[PDB]
């Protein structure tokens, strides 16, 4: 029993350096039918599309294995209830789903527009902005300027002579022997 | 068995209602802190969640970049996992369906969590059930790491392994158990302390 119809699938190009990002369309219009007829009541409503989920998040993991991070979108024709509805269903079905699909990749829910993704993701001036600046981020050394290290590394030194019972004539000549807490520590320890 | 996470100071006076409901669960400890970033919650020793509004994703600064670009940048900077909740309005949804996946495309990222919720504060407390549950854990010279700008859940693990003599022991041997729970600038801001010379 399988209510989703798989469309054509697409990787948009460029959206982070780091991650494959493939859209999958993906038409509705049989599960969304089902809910309104077959299932009437809630409850037994929500295992159904949560079951639905499972099935499609592994027909589409398993038609890209014989086709970085994974990023799957999976790209609804239509979104009859919220989308925040469909953010708590799809982190439901993939803590039920164990297995290669859940672990092998990521993936997120969207509604179909006519915008196309792939320009505005090659074009959009604050788009391009934040991924550049986001690239430099992993290696940032902004808040090194608030903290005094002088400070910290000489309350280090008094608690490592506090714990060694080293006496204070024995500061300069220590001192003299190891020129930093790399040299320091490695030579009480 | 008692799961703990903490609050950042500045993000207190909002989440007073998701403080109370959270606290209602006697195994969960709430511990408070004053970090310096935007995050509402320190999930656990990487982890943090942060909730922005979707209407104001696209807000002009005056420098030109969008209102939740350094907030994001710095969350990276310091946690492996950051996870970003969008509240949505009613409004904002029905006059700009484009934004939903313009902001799932923008805050792309292996490192990033990406949610829609209501505006209602039920949602928020819901989900941080949930982010408790799957991440958080449960459980002396603090203060020479909280002022290196680690997360006081972050020193909290760090001193279940190690003394901080043998912690420096750990990074200065380069020790992937070390490592591996730090980010790239929280390790070079330890090497940066341990290769400053007198």
């Amino acid at each position: 029993e399988f209510f989703w119809d798989v469309q054509k699938i697409q990787e948009i190009s460029n959206v982070e350096e780091h991650s494959v990002v493939k859209c999958v369309t993906v038409n509705t219009s049989r599960l969304i039918s089902q809910l309104n007829e077959e299932l009437q009541d809630e409850e037994s409503g929500v295992n159904f599309i949560v079951t639905q989920l499972q099935l499609l998040i592994n027909n589409v993991y398993e038609k890209i294995q014989k086709s970085r991070s994974l990023m799957i979108n999976l790209n609804f024709t239509r979104l009859k209830f919220s989308i925040a509805y469909w953010d708590i269903l799809l982190e439901r079905s993939l803590d039920l789903i164990n297995g290669p699909s859940k672990t092998g990749a990521r993936y997120f829910i969207t509604e179909v527009t006519p915008v196309d993704r792939s320009r505005y993701v090659e074009n959009n001036q604050y788009f391009l902005a934040f991924k550049a600046n986001q690239r430099l981020t992993r290696n940032s050394v902004d808040m090194d300027e608030f903290i005094d290290f002088e400070i910290l590394i000489k309350q280090i030194i008094f608690d490592l002579f506090k714990k060694n019972g080293i006496p204070d004539q024995d500061f300069e000549a220590i001192l003299s022997r190891f020129h930093n807490l790399e040299s320091l520590v490695v030579a009480f320890n | 068995e008692n799961k703990c996470i903490a609050v950042n100071e500045n993000k207190v006076i909002e989440n007073q209602k998701v403080i109370q409901s959270l606290c209602k669960n006697s195994h969960l400890d709430l511990i408070e802190q004053s970090y310096f970033g935007e995050c509402d919650f320190i999930i656990n020793h990487s982890t943090c969640v942060y909730k922005i509004q979707a209407s104001r994703f696209m807000q002009l600064r005056n420098n030109g970049s969008l209102h939740y670009d350094k907030a994001v940048n710095d969350l990276l900077t310091e946690f492996q996992r950051v996870i970003i909740i969008v509240e949505f309005s009613e409004i904002i949804q029905d006059v700009d369906p484009d934004l939903f996946w313009k902001i799932k495309l923008y805050l792309l990222n292996s490192r990033v969590d990406v949610f829609f919720i209501h505006e209602t504060t039920d949602f928020f407390i819901d989900w941080m059930k949930y982010f408790i549950a799957r991440w958080a854990f449960s459980y002396a010279n603090a203060d020479i790491l909280l002022d290196l700008g680690f997360n006081i859940l972050l020193v909290r693990k760090i001193f279940q392994t190690y003394s901080l003599e043998e912690f420096f022991m750990a990074i200065i041997k380069e020790e992937s158990k070390a490592v591996k729970m730090l980010t790239v600038s929280q390790m070079t801001r330890l090497k940066k302390l341990l290769t400053l010379e007198w």
